[PDB]
RNA sequence: CAUUGGUGAGCAGCGAAGGAUUUGGUGGAUUACUAGCUAAUAGCAAUCUAUUUCAAAGAAUUCAAACUUGGGGGAAUGCCUUGUUGA
RNA sequence: UGACGGAGCCAGCGAGUCUAACCUUGGCCGAGAGGUCUUGGUAAAAACUCCGUCGUAACGAGGAAUUCCUAGUAAGCGCAAGUCAUCAGCUUGCGUUGAUUACGUCCCUGCCCUUCACAC
């Protein structure tokens, strides 16, 4: 397991090294099936390149989700496992159960004293696909980290404004159907990347009349989730918040397993520079 | 250094291990020049 | 043939196909080995396969699997009505 | 792929969603959910046999599936990995529940108890260790290494003292009585224990045959040359006709083609090992092909409980004494089958019914062993069936209340 | 050379290795005599080996033992582990492989933790 | 590749080699077709020989020192001791390539490090 | 394009390429014939030439009217295509071009 | 203080006309023991060969004979096949 | 299931030429800048084991309701770091000691799903 884990990050780290390489290959071959359906003249470079034209002819006949994700997206469902940091407040605990609930598949796991290369490898070995750890500030929740196992990635989020189920009278009790999910205002390749992330927290396949829907909004990198439940009227629709309600901004994203701090960073938060406040990325 | 100790493989074999010592700590002996015969002592002496 | 003998067949299987098959029935003695003994005598097509109660060959009569067939003149209205209904349900499944 | 063997059709065949080679397999006692472990996966999948989908796909082993058996009562599974570990699964239940139990090297195979209770596990070590499944604590342990008889191949430039090469069992079996342990591997010896008492009962040489590669442990130094051995030397071009001149061997192939690919003698070797559920025989599969040890001959002088007055000529006595139950009796004392076998024949049809009742508890299983062995190949089918009749009805009870003393014999 | 093992026990964090060897019955952990093992509640606990086996296998044996790390309890946990083990290793190397057999079966009877290491792995449920 | 470019019999042959050599070890990437005629060397598969993975994993030297622990019985793939050093090891055949229990060299790399622990040999 | 197979496919792919290429990139580099030896290629021009001279001369003297051809250049006969004799023999011997 | 590091100086104990380590050569085994040679129904074994030749039998239109080649493209002159010309 | 004192003794994280007080009383040198000394006040591993001594206005372990929790878990104890968001009115790590009770059931309460052999 550990060898083999090993060598299937070497493998594809490897493919990813290759891949940019070839792009430049792709990019040529592209050009030549141009050439060849416009009929238009072939650029120098390509014109005397004899190894790219014999190699056309058998590279002719070549033709999206995240490969992390690519391997099982849309055949096995997601397994969860939502966590707290150690010696969690009271609050904490019931924000973690509320976020448990909001994943159909996620399983909430008391974290007394377990240390973090203990939990992902327990994880790995389980078979969980997703771990959810949250921190707090005096019992208000802060920040929520998403690690997908086994190679990443690893997404850590700040929560703002966060108003829990448990501060209302009578809520009741929810529905647990797999939701509908909204993803709005997801422009650039990162936000493309966060959509991917969190859309395979849930079940894929939800019915055609599911009743719960999840809503991701991007406002100024500002991603609100809210949950709902709507009833389909004779001249509209209504809809009712189950909550909870909270704003997260991504500041980091690894290429990686939370355990590993080392792991490079595809995407950071510059919080110093100069035109920082002038570019929304997400 | 913290990745190349991460990716050693615990199976690699050197003939120098042989020669090469390791401290009760685990960390690698090196002798400051690199003992004497009872002969070479009574001449030295 | 050659690269997994060559492997030592830790090959990786290839992806999953569906065919069609057809099956003549048969007794089962000649689908054994030759020799002076066989194993089973039964055939090869279950009861099942030979017939199956199927859908009427009249119109007007009603035929279920279970073996019940109903002359939808004999019916009462209720029942053609429950009948009815009950269609609905099993095409809609479908 | 599941057969049923009334029709000889191939009814349902059940697949993993990701392309896996499986190398293990085991079946409910009910027959509706079938596991299968795998050498590159490290889970086991299950499937319904009714439905044939994918029930789920067990996780927890760091290492490769090596083994799996469902127990044919409590019906937990117990699989063991090449991850040093065994682990029993309540599967069926509300709740899934995994017990880890940890070993001191490889585990290779594993055989569960006809009750169910115990679990034995052949290592890499060459070690057959024996668990209790509900308490998951070690009960017993038997040393193997010594035991096992490996030879020297042509090709080794080692000693087959010093060879590690099989020095373990691949395959384990017990008996159903649930006493013994028959075992064998990648050597030239089949070994059966005796599990209560951990001692070795005998030992059985798979070949004697030099064609086959692993059968001697030394080998005679005539052969060996400068050059080398002359065995390794390669005379095919002497070979009249091009058929056997022709080389069609692989460079490095080790299983899985014909012989012609292989280049290297066939070695000898055992690859499953089987008690008869209805005779005292094992069967064992090997290079050769399927060797079949069994009882049978009974040659052997056995008495059980002897006594100076007990003799054949007294049995005889008896019987013209028209004492049936003492010869009876004085025959199994004896434990002759011949005697057994007179005395059987010579029991009138009025008085089976008052013997039958009367016989003691101890030599029930050994007239119900005579009688199964005597009456599949005798002529008497309704005289069998009047004493089958009367020993159930007389003794049904004891011999439920020991089911597995009696499992081969019924 | 004198004949001699090494082996290791290991209880969470705590860690002991023990080196046996051909002698007279000398016992120590840390560099004194086994006697002195604190805390004295649990000394019996590292007495777990020696009362079983019985102290006429220890007779011709010398054990030295250090142990590092963890708590008080997991440092008798690993003694008891380390020595127990060396034990069974020596009798392998250097005596007959019978008796051998008797010290696991012995060992393994009372309390299998002497011989394999038992770490709480953790189990997602 | 004579073949029509858009034909699926083409597409699908073509990419079930890929996907078999490169899982044997053959062939380091499955991203073009054409690797199939430039990169079908002798060379790649005498790259996954045991002596070469050997070499490569680091636990010889060189691939002569690799050849002679194979020959010596010091080498196994599985729980199989291989003596052969023409065997040809897959992608994942490669995670189980390691040394024989009681080898002289596996005390050595234990000694070594000061990690050998006698009830385990 | 999508029943054309065999060698056909190949030797329109490559006509394709040629044409196309032709444009921008440079004489020298764009074409080159394959490497054959002297007295193997000088046979394989004088038999080509002795097979267009035939076919030229019984057009000739029959009234069959056949395509214009340039002057230092070989006429395509259908040999030509079938044996892949331009790769190495060339469209024209370069050497009395260029004086 | 510890060396399970090296090199030495000496005891206790073991201890019959000495003891320890290394190494070359040969012999017997490493499969289950019915004898040597030849022109072999018998001779020879010191060989004959100065009877060792004759006779008889023995010749497929199979008059077929690369099951034996690393992949792609060609093959001027060769080689194979087919037709054709003149003898 | 105390306080005081003494004694014995057991961790794992953590290494940027970088790590860090305030307000005064006065001596001397100095053109000044300032330098040096003097001076008072304010602020700022534990558990565990053994031994000895004493001794049993507000509040004395927290109502009704409500919430969370299944094994290295609940709970206790200390030590570090402060890693572009958050955090010092604190946050996150690390080790140490370590249980009771259930691991069954759909009875209640909610959410959900349904209406190729042989045998049924
Ligand atoms: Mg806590
Ligand atoms: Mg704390
Ligand atoms: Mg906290």
């Amino acid at each position: 397991m550990l060898r083999r884990q090993a060598r299937e990050r070497r493998e594809y780290l490897y493919r990813k090294a290759q891949e940019l390489q070839d792009s430049q290959l792709q990019q040529k071959r592209q050009i030549i099936k141009q050439a060849l359906a416009q009929g238009k003249p072939l650029p120098k470079e390509l014109a005397e390149d004899e190894s790219l034209q014999k190699d056309f002819r058998y590279d002719q006949s070549l033709k999206q989700v995240d490969d992390e994700y690519a391997a099982t997206s849309g055949i096995m469902d997601p397994r969860i496992i939502v966590t707290t940091s150690r010696d969690p407040s009271t609050r904490l605990s019931q924000f973690a159960k509320e976020i448990k609930l909001l994943f159909p598949n996620a399983v909430r796991l008391n974290r007394g004293n377990y240390v973090m290369p203990n939990l992902v490898d327990a994880c790995k070995k389980s078979g969980t696909t997703d771990l959810v750890v949250l921190h707090e500030h005096r019992g208000v929740p802060t920040s929520l980290t998403i690690s997908h196992f086994p190679h990443g990635p690893t997404a850590q989020f700040s929560l703002h404004n966060v108003v829990m189920r448990h501060d209302i009278i009578n809520a009741g009790n929810q529905s647990e159907v797999n939701p509908h999910l909204i993803f709005d205002n997801f422009t650039t390749a990162l936000g493309k990347r966060v959509v991917c992330i969190l859309k395979h927290l849930f079940n894929a396949g939800p019915k055609k009349d599911s009743e719960r829907v999840i809503t991701f909004a991007n406002r100024g990198d500002f991603i609100s989730v809210r949950q709902h439940v709507y009833v389909r009227t004779r001249e509209g629709v209504e809809i009712a918040e189950v909550g909870p309600r909270f704003e997260m901004r991504l500041f980091e994203l690894r290429l990686g397993t939370l355990e590993n701090k080392d792991a490079d960073v595809e995407w950071q938060l510059r919080r110093f520079i100069r035109t920082a406040n002038k570019k929304d990325y997400l | 250094l913290r990745e190349k100790a991460k990716e050693r493989n615990p199976d690699e074999y050197y003939h120098a291990m042989h020669s090469r010592k390791t401290d009760a700590k685990g960390l690698l002996i090196s002798s400051r020049h690199g003992s004497l015969s009872m002969d070479q002592v009574k001449l030295l002496k | 043939y050659k690269l997994d003998v060559l492997s030592s067949v830790h090959f990786v299987p290839k992806p999953a196909s569906t065919s069609l098959e057809i099956r003549v029935e048969t007794p089962t003695i000649s689908m054994e080995d030759a020799q002076p003994l066989y194993m089973s005598n039964a055939s090869s097509l279950a009861p099942q396969e030979i017939y199956n109660v199927g859908k009427a060959e009249k119109d007007g009569e009603i035929r279920l699997k279970n073996g019940v067939a109903m002359s939808k003149e004999e019916l009462t209205r209720e029942d053609k009505n429950r009948l009815r209904r009950a269609l609905k349900r099993k095409r809609s499944k479908a | 792929r599941a057969w049923d063997l009334i029709r000889y059709r191939n009814f349902r065949t059940f697949t993993g969603t990701e392309r896996i080679q499986f190398n293990c397999l085991a079946v409910d006692p009910s027959g509706e959910v079938v596991c299968a472990g795998s050498l590159d996966n490290f889970d086991i999948h299950v499937w319904s046999v009714q439905t044939g989908q994918l029930l789920d796909a067990l996780s927890g082993h760091e290492g490769p599936v090596s083994c799996l058996s469902f127990s044919q009562e409590n019906s937990v599974l117990a699989s063991a990995s090449w991850d040093k570990t065994i682990r029993i699964w309540s599967i069926f239940g509300r709740s899934q529940q995994v017990e880890p139990i940890e070993v001191y090297s490889d585990v290779l195979a594993l055989s569960m108890r006809p009750d169910g209770k115990e679990v034995a596990v052949s290592t890499l070590k060459g070690q057959i260790s024996i668990f209790n499944i509900e308490d998951a604590k070690q009960v017993g342990n038997i040393d193997c290494r010594k035991d096992i008889i490996s030879g020297r191949f042509n090709q080794d430039r080692f000693t087959a003292k010093n060879s590690e090469r099989s020095k373990f069992f691949t395959t384990i079996h017990y008996s159903f009585d649930g006493m013994a342990i028959v075992a064998g591997g990648n050597n030239n010896s089949i070994c059966l224990y005796d599990v209560p008492n951990e001692v070795l009962l005998k030992r059985f040489i798979v070949s004697r045959n030099m064609a086959l590669n692993g059968t001697l442990e030394f080998l005679n130094s005539k052969k060996m040359t400068e050059a080398g051995s002359l065995d390794l030397i390669d005379d095919a071009g002497e070979n009249s006709d091009l058929e056997d001149r022709i080389d069609n061997s692989l460079p490095g192939s080790q299983r899985g083609g014909d012989l012609s690919t292989r280049k290297m003698r066939p070695e000898v070797r055992v690859t499953s090992v089987q008690f008869s559920p209805t005779a005292n025989a094992f069967a064992a599969a090997s290079t050769e092909g399927l060797l079949i040890y069994s009882t049978n001959d009974t040659i052997l002088f056995d008495p059980f409980d002897l006594d100076v007055d007990v003799t054949p000529h007294s049995t005889v006595e008896a019987l013209r004494e028209k004492q049936f139950l003492n010869a009876l009796v004085m025959a199994f004392r004896l434990n002759e089958e011949y005697l057994i076998n007179k005395v059987y024949e010579a029991i009138p049809i009025k008085e089976i019914p008052l013997v039958a009742s009367n016989i003691p508890a101890i030599y029930l299983p050994r007239i119900l062993k005579f009688i199964g062995d005597f009456a599949i190949e005798s002529q008497h089918i309704e005289f069998n069936l009047i004493w089958i009749k009367a020993l159930l009805s007389a003794s049904g009870g004891y011999i439920n209340e020991h089911k597995y003393l009696f499992s081969t014999a019924m | 050379a004198v004949p001699s093992v090494q082996t290791f026990g290991k209880k969470k964090s705590a860690t002991a290795v023990a080196h046996v060897k051909a002698g007279k019955g000398l016992i120590k952990v840390n560099g004194s005599p086994i006697t002195l093992v604190e805390p004295e509640i649990l000394r019996f606990k590292v007495y777990e080996p020696l009362l079983l086996v019985g102290l006429d296998k220890f007779s011709n044996i010398d054990i030295r033992v250090r142990v590092t790390g963890g708590g008080h309890v997991s440092q008798v946990y690993a003694i008891r582990q380390a020595i127990a083990k060396g034990l069974v290793a020596y009798h392998q190397k250097y005596v007959d492989e019978q008796s051998k057999n008797e010290l696991k079966k012995a060992f393994t009877s009372y309390d299998r933790t002497l011989l394999i290491a038992d770490s709480r792995r953790p189990e997602p449920k | 590749s004579l073949l029509p470019p858009t034909d699926p019999f083409r597409r699908k042959h073509e990419q079930l080699l890929l996907d078999k050599l490169y899982a044997m070890g053959v062939l380091t990437t499955k991203s073009k077709i054409s690797d199939l005629e430039n990169k079908v060397t002798v060379s790649a598969i005498c790259r996954r020989r045991l002596p070469v993975i050997m070499h490569r994993l680091k636990m010889a030297e060189t691939i002569q020192d690799a050849v002679k622990f194979i020959e010596q019985g010091h080498v196994r793939v599985g729980p199989n001791l291989i003596n052969d050093p023409a065997y040809l090891v897959t992608r994942n055949m490669e995670d189980y390539v390691t040394w024989v229990d009681n080898s002289k060299i596996k005390k050595t790399l234990l000694r070594y490090r000061n990690q050998i622990d006698d009830f385990d040999f | 394009d999508d029943q054309v197979i065999g060698k056909a496919r190949s030797r329109t792919l490559e006509m394709r390429l040629n044409r196309l290429s032709r444009v921008n990139g440079h004489q020298d580099k764009i074409n080159k014939l394959e490497k054959v030896p002297m007295h193997i290629r000088r046979g394989m021009i004088d038999k080509h030439v002795k097979r267009i001279k035939k076919y030229e001369q019984e057009a000739a003297e029959g009234g069959i009217v056949l395509s214009k051809v340039k002057k230092g250049q070989f006429r395509k006969i259908e040999s030509t295509y079938k044996k892949d004799i331009e790769r190495r023999i060339g469209g024209s011997i370069k050497a009395r071009d260029k004086e």
